């Protein structure tokens, strides 16, 4: 079983697993936690955002990647935006609050 | 809801390959390390390769 | 990469200059601070910080002067 | 079984750990070879704008692609298929929306059989 | 003055805090993108969003990537642009999934979090009993805001006859209503300064233990409240912010129609209710009428908010409890624990680990056709840079051409590119490492030998995960942090994680092992390359005895290896080994019998001394060593060798 | 697909807004006068949007928060 | 089974002698099946547990530290304390073995040719720095956290030693059992009270039996200071090891039973408690051949004992018995002082580790531990600003965690 890239769960768009599917494995929760006990901080964000489900993330990562481009502008996923989105269509304001 | 079933049978030979896993019959099991060449086994002393 | 880490201090602290110097080298375009080998931009940046050729304060300087 | 004469010794670390050293004159000998025959089954769907049409006429598709099926759209009993290849061309209305049965992606081979079950009241092909 | 506050307002960076609150109205209007006015987010007749609809793109975005909706304009060329014709940008289509809208609620509604979470926020800041404050905000109890001249007081619950009772008798001397705008203003009236204030004069006051605690728990809780600064008077939501129209989104399910969370429903009939109470405003409705519309509307909000939590939940034609946007946040549904849960990744695959005994610690046994699975877009691009890739489906092509060129390419690209490989399961941190990956022709992840118990499993089939570090920062942190070398010592117990076991100490024993009346017994070797040579030779047996000049290579105060040679009667395997032993350690440091505990020990010592690069260079050499030596060892088990004790039939 | 968006993609949409704030906050607040923080906060962004609409709607709204936000309560931002 | 297998494998196997093997042999093989389980609920336990902590401090020069003596089982040492002192940095300067001179200085690190000179020096206990009382308040403070063996060298800022021990207590509680063993293990960390809980003076005093009350005798625990006379129900069935009239002190043993973990914060004391926590695994442990640092029961303490009873809350807003976060106790006490407002008086109580991962001061890390719709909504009403100080929070939130890389970064961005 292998994947680079394949398939994501249309409603998840996080990959799925094996070569049948063109996944990888899962990091799941326990992968995850040895993760952070090693401490991979951009490895297991871009496990977490880019490889796991950045979409339009991906469409650019390609683009840039294409260039080779072995970094990325990090940060709040993207996820954090959606969320808040959701928030303030809840009639909650919240403030990236810089330090 | 269906008008007809076409089902065919996909025959694939399944060769061996080193990473396989074989086993014996007293206990001894294992995966197939890998296809060592005919000089690499060692030669009995009637030149009876293993 | 004992000496590496006196070099930088902190292993995160090493992995972060390294990251900022081998972006410049390859993705900045840089040139290779010490003999290439053929070996990666990241493993150029590794012999520069393993030789001290590259340090964070070094890395501000120039920065700084090629803001002019 | 397999009555192997084996010896069991070390051979520098290629043995150990229960690894498996292996002739390979027994795999040019294929002493241990086999065979998978995976049933892929078709389905003619009866579909509300019309039935899944098992055919051979598919667009948006190449002869060569069509190589193996026969007239039918049958893939020829023992045709050499590929992975991704389109074994048995099947049509969804669109016109028509392609719903070619291909083989399966990493499945390549020779095409064993095709049980065409047509369903009661529908009429068979002349492979069937 | 609030110019100055661009300069406030920051740059794009990170939030080192995250600021959670109540948008006021004018915080939610700026938060929204447009004011709806129609219940239906798309029009069933045009296949496109309807005008002011919770889909109205021109409210809502852009509802084609680069195109109008007027169609008047269109492409990448005018991306962004606002047309008289459409109203709307030609931004990316997300723009639709982006830009939100308002709903201008004519009267506020409480949170149903503020009352309905008990303790009930709006409760505990008015005091009340449950009841009476639901009945004040249901609108089925008065409240008398203020009693001015008449007997009234201030929030006190009242009754309609008794409300109607008290007009007819006051005029205008007293303050009150049935309604949850009441609660608002005394939330606006509340004087939390003078509140607290008077808490704190009572607090003092009271000298009984139960009072005095009340009283300064009230206090502290305005205290908070204060400090929170959120207005109070925004406990009520006088307008409705709308999720974009993606977000809500009411996708044209099979057949024509619209299928949509029940959120969505849900905001449709509340915008109906909304629409219709407006109607009445402006018609001027009586007021039984604007009270019941007014009610209808409140309860739409408060499904759309929360269904079942508060009320009964709107059953659809389905008559399943309406979804509401809490239960988007409820529950693992809530992105934060079933994403938390588990994500099958990408950039990594799943085959059986092989031992590759070859591999050295850093080399790792990678399937060469896995590895194409894998490079594949990292190889568009070689090819690419390699010029040859001219479309990226050409390069696809390529590799489907499977390509030498494509082969070599692929040889450079691994080029100490290392990327991350985990081995199940996740117990120790030291169970997932990667390596520096050499394609190996096949399908098996070929491993290197001590790797065993790092990797927490055995040779018996692991199908291991290996991610790809393509990020350089990943590339310098596969380097420094999933080094493999890196990873010594023991992270629990500090203890050498690799010690020699088993064949390697098989074959180190065997050398260790020593003879009497050995191949020449009693000789004198200058030094390893003598003995080598005579046993290689075979002049001599391997367990034999020997006297042989040891150059005691041992660090001096300031470390430096001052050799110590001497002619020492030692073993021919041993001596052997002496050649293996680094230059710093003891000759007796080997000059005995050894094994997996001395093999350990030495290794311990090599750690310590030698630290980390050298001990890991000593360590591969000992392990091919090992290997070498034990098969040569040529020693195996026979059924025969079970000598049975003599006398035990004797002892049975 | 992943090849064939980056190909063909041609407007990336780049990334959304954010906002910042903080410490000049505090100096605003004594230009402003406002003695509470929490205005500080959910009001920032709003404002922010605002003053880039600039409306007399969004005038008049940002003047209102304004007064509102002077009018009492003290929090400073920490 | 008296009957012996007097044949020998190779030699062949007795149908009799088979079968009866069949049974122990099965017996292994269903308890392996069995055992595959427990250790990784306990290890998700205290990794849930872990997911805020973070290590960013170096200095402590909080003088007190671990005082550690080598273990000595009936009077023959069992733990030597030169393996239990690697990796630690000293709470003052050690003396030279009766002599003046001293033999390691205050917050020296535990050198290894430091360990070779205490053997020289062959001492028996020694005050070294620890992370249970290091002064950072957040954090270990290396002065007091040590050295960091994984690397061999100090920590670094955000190295989440946190995480690095409950792996090694994860990891080795894979090979434990759950038999005393991860049952006890969990029993110690959910902090279950004794089910006989050795009788023992509620404070110092002239201890005296009081009017023995109804199948609970009474010990009149006379306050020799003065102080309210105790008396008690303790029952006739617990053998009395003391005669009454004698002196004792706060946590003074007089009938015998198991001790419980916030009786012996109480009376003993904190530091005491995670002594005998850390004793206790240790010694289960050894039975199962288990060896890690007691560093790893440190962490788990230090984790734990984020609340503490404040005793009186004196200028602060805070009131009598207000058990908060003793870090957020600290911090105010000393915002009190700086003013010159009275501090609080605290008293640090022992809590389990799993109520400890169930309440965190983050919002959304409780939130997602337990009652996210609840906890939601009552951040909601809240407004709390959250501050993203954890781990699994900047998870949650896809902004990088400060650990280690992450630190680096977030000091850049202040850079």
């Amino acid at each position: 079983h292998a994947r680079s890239t394949g398939s994501y769960s249309l409603v998840t768009q996080q990959p799925l697993g094996g070569k049948a599917q063109f996944g990888g494995q899962r990091f799941g929760e326990m992968e995850v936690w040895a993760l952070e006990a090693y401490g991979a901080a951009y490895t297991l964000q871009e496990m977490l955002t880019v490889k796991s489900d950045d979409v339009n993330g991906r469409t650019k990562m390609y683009k840039n990647i294409v260039d080779g481009n072995h970094q990325m502008e990090p940060g709040m996923p993207e996820s954090f935006n959606v969320l808040l989105k959701e928030i303030r269509s809840l009639g909650i304001n919240i403030e990236l609050e810089d330090e | 809801g269906v008008l007809k079933i076409v089902k065919v049978y996909l025959a694939v030979k399944r060769r061996i390959q080193p990473g396989d896993k074989m086993a014996g019959r007293h206990g001894n099991k294992g995966v197939i390390s890998k296809i060592n060449p005919i000089e690499d086994m060692p030669y009995d002393e009637n030149g009876t390769p293993v | 990469v004992q000496d590496a880490v006196e070099k930088i201090g902190n292993r995160f602290d090493l992995v972060l200059v390294a990251a900022r110097r081998a972006r410049q080298m390859q993705v900045g375009g840089k040139d290779p601070l010490v003999p290439e080998e053929n070996d990666k931009t990241t493993v150029i940046a590794l012999r520069e910080i393993e030789e001290g050729l590259i340090n964070n304060q070094i890395l501000d300087v120039r920065e700084r002067q090629e803001q002019q | 079984g397999q009555n192997m004469r084996v010896a069991f010794m070390p051979w520098n670390g290629y043995n150990f750990e229960d690894s498996i050293l292996v002739s390979e004159r027994v795999v040019q000998e294929d002493r241990f070879t086999t065979i998978h025959i995976q049933e892929l089954a078709c389905v003619s769907r009866d579909t509300k704008l019309g039935p899944e049409e098992i055919t051979a006429d598919i667009p948006n598709v190449g002869e060569a692609a069509l190589s193996k099926l026969d007239e039918s759209g049958i893939v020829y009993i023992g045709a050499e298929v590929t992975g991704g290849d389109i074994l048995v061309g099947k049509v969804t209305p669109k016109d028509v929306k392609d719903s070619s049965l291909r083989v399966p992606n990493g499945v390549s081979g020779t095409v064993i059989d095709v049980q065409v079950f047509t369903r009661d009241g529908v009429e068979k092909d002349k492979r069937a | 003055d609030l110019l100055k506050f661009l300069k406030a307002q920051t740059k794009t960076e990170e939030f080192d805090a995250i600021k959670i609150a109540l948008a006021s109205p004018d915080m939610i209007r700026s938060w929204s993108f447009g004011e709806v006015k129609k219940p239906e987010t798309i029009n069933y007749r045009t296949f496109k969003p309807e005008r002011d609809g919770l889909f109205c793109a021109r409210i809502f975005g852009p509802v084609k990537d680069y195109e109008c909706l007027c169609g008047k304009y269109k492409r990448l060329k005018h991306r962004g642009v606002i047309c008289e014709k459409c109203g709307v940008e030609v931004t990316q289509t997300k723009v639709r999934r982006e830009r939100m809208g308002h709903i201008e609620l004519a009267s506020p509604t409480a949170h149903i979090w503020f009352l309905k979470s008990l303790p009930s926020r709006i409760g505990l800041l008015l005091d009340m009993p449950l009841r009476d404050i639901e009945r004040v905000l249901y609108f089925e109890s008065y409240v008398v805001i203020e009693g001015g001249m008449t007997n009234l007081e201030r929030q006190q619950i009242l009754t309609e006859e008794q409300y109607l009772d008290a007009l007819e008798e006051f005029g205008d001397e007293f303050d009150a209503k049935m309604g949850a705008e009441a609660i608002q203003a005394l939330l606006k009236s509340m004087d939390l300064e003078q509140e607290c204030e008077q808490l704190r004069e009572e607090l003092n006051e009271t000298n009984s233990e139960t009072k005095r605690k009340k009283l300064t728990k009230r206090i502290k809780l305005l205290e908070a409240f204060v400090q929170s600064g959120n207005k109070p008077e925004w406990m009520i939501l006088t307008v409705l912010p709308v999720l974009p129209p993606d977000l809500r989104p009411l996708v044209p399910l099979d057949g024509g129609r619209f299928a949509t969370s029940d959120l969505n429903d849900l905001y449709r009939r509340v915008i109906n209710r909304n629409n219709r109470l407006k109607r009445l405003l402006d018609l001027a409705a009586p007021d039984i009428i604007v009270r019941n519309e007014k009610r209808m509307l409140q309860e739409a909000v408060d499904a759309l908010l929360d269904n079942g939590r508060r009320g009964r939940a709107i059953t659809g034609s389905n008559k399943r409890p309406l979804k509401s946007l809490a239960d988007m946040i409820k529950g693992k549904q809530g992105r934060f624990r079933q994403n938390l849960l588990g994500k099958r990744v990408d950039y990594s695959g799943r085959s059986v680990i092989t031992v590759g005994p070859y591999l050295r610690l850093h080399q790792c046994g990678l399937p060469k056709k896995m590895a194409l699975e894998l490079f594949k877009p990292f190889i568009y691009g070689k090819l690419e840079l390699r010029g040859l890739a001219t479309t990226i489906k050409a390069a696809k092509k390529m590799v489907e051409r499977e390509e030498a060129v494509v082969w070599d390419i692929l040889d450079e690209v691994i080029r100490e590119h290392p990327v991350l490989l985990n081995r199940a399961p996740t117990l120790h941190r030291l169970g997932i490492q990667a390596f520096e990956p050499v394609l190996i022709e096949g399908k098996a992840i070929q491993l290197h030998p001590l790797v065993c118990a790092a990797y927490n499993a055995d040779f018996d089939g692991d199908q291991m995960a290996v991610h790809v570090p393509l990020t350089l920062e990943a590339q310098l942190e596969a380097r420094a942090l999933m080094m493999s070398t890196n990873n010594i010592l023991s992270p629990a117990n500090g203890e050498p994680i690799i010690v020699p076991s088993q064949d390697v100490v098989l074959g180190l024993y065997y050398m260790t092992r020593d003879c009497v009346n050995a191949k020449g017994e009693g000789m004198v070797l200058t030094g390893p390359k003598e003995a080598e040579r005579l046993y290689r030779s075979g002049l001599a047996s391997l367990h034999a005895r020997v006297k042989v000049r040891i150059t005691e290579y041992e660090k001096d105060a300031n470390g430096e290896l001052v050799a110590k040679t001497s002619l020492k009667d030692t073993t021919v395997g041993r001596a052997i080994l002496w050649m293996i032993v680094p230059k710093g350690l003891p000759y007796s440091i080997v000059n005995q019998a050894l094994g997996k505990k001395a093999i350990s020990k030495m290794l311990n010592t090599c750690y310590r001394i030698l630290g980390l690069k050298p001990t890991v260079i000593f360590a591969d050499q000992i392990m091919y060593t090992g290997f070498a030596y034990a098969a040569r060892s040529g020693a195996s088990v026979g059924i025969d060798d079970m000598v049975i004790p003599e006398k035990k039939h004797e002892i049975i | 697909s992943l090849e064939d968006l980056v190909q063909n993609g041609m407007m990336e949409q780049k990334e959304p807004l954010i906002v910042g704030s903080r410490k000049e906050l505090r100096k605003l607040c004594e230009e402003w006068g406002i003695t509470n923080q929490r205005m500080i906060g959910n009001q920032f962004s709003a404002i922010v949007t605002f003053l880039k609409r600039g409306d007399k709607y969004s005038m008049e709204c940002v003047e209102r928060i304004i007064t509102e936000a002077q009018q009492d309560k003290g929090v400073t931002y920490l | 089974i008296e009957t012996p297998i007097t044949a020998n494998f190779r030699e062949g196997l007795n149908v009799l002698q088979y079968f009866i093997s069949t049974h122990g042999a099965r017996k292994g093989l269903a308890d392996t099946a069995l055992k595959t389980a427990n250790s990784g609920y306990l290890t998700r336990r205290l990794v849930d547990v872990a997911q805020d902590l973070v290590v960013t401090e170096d200095d402590c020069g909080t003088h007190e530290g671990i005082m550690m003596t080598p273990v000595i089982e009936g009077g023959d040492v069992k733990e030597p304390l030169r393996d239990r002192v690697l990796g630690r940095v000293t709470a003052e300067d050690v003396l030279k073995p009766g002599t003046a001179d001293i033999l390691v200085p205050r917050n020296t690190l535990l050198h290894e040719q430091w360990c070779d000179l205490l053997e020289e020096n062959s001492v028996d206990a020694v005050k070294v720095r620890s992370v249970v009382s290091c002064d950072t308040d957040f954090g270990v403070c290396a002065h007091c956290y040590g050295r960091d063996l994984a690397r061999g060298h100090i920590i670094n800022k955000g190295e989440a030693i946190g995480v690095i021990a409950a792996q090694s207590i994860g990891e080795p509680g894979t090979q434990l059992t759950m038999r005393g063993g991860l049952p006890r293990v969990a029993d110690l960390f959910e902090a279950r009270r004794p089910k006989e809980p050795a009788i023992l003076a509620e404070i110092s005093g002239i201890v005296s039996f009081g009017k023995e009350t109804k199948g609970k005798r009474r010990l009149v625990i006379t306050p020799v200071d003065g102080s309210d006379p105790y008396e008690e129900m303790i029952p006739k069935w617990r053998q009395l090891n003391v005669f009454e009239g004698e002196r004792v002190e706060r946590g003074d043993v007089i009938s015998d039973g198991p001790e419980a973990p916030h009786d012996i914060l109480r009376l003993r004391g904190v530091h005491a408690v995670t002594r005998y926590i850390v004793n206790e695994v240790q010694d289960v442990y050894r039975l199962q051949g288990v060896k890690i640092n007691d560093k790893h029961i440190e962490v788990i303490v230090r984790q734990m004992l984020r609340k503490a009873t404040i005793v009186n809350a004196g200028s602060s807003d805070f009131l009598e018995g207000e058990q908060v976060e003793y870090s957020r106790v600290k911090i105010a006490n000393r915002e009190l002082e700086a003013n010159g407002k009275v501090g609080a008086t605290y008293s640090r109580d022992l809590l389990g580790i799993t109520k400890a991962s169930l309440a965190t001061e983050s919002f959304i890390s409780a939130a997602s531990f337990q009652e996210t719709t609840r906890v939601l909504t009552e951040a909601a009403v809240a407004g709390k600003r959250d501050e993203l100080r954890g781990l699994k929070e900047n998870v949650i939130v896809g902004r990088l965690i400060p650990a280690g890389t992450g630190y680096a970064y977030h000091q850049d961005r202040m850079r």
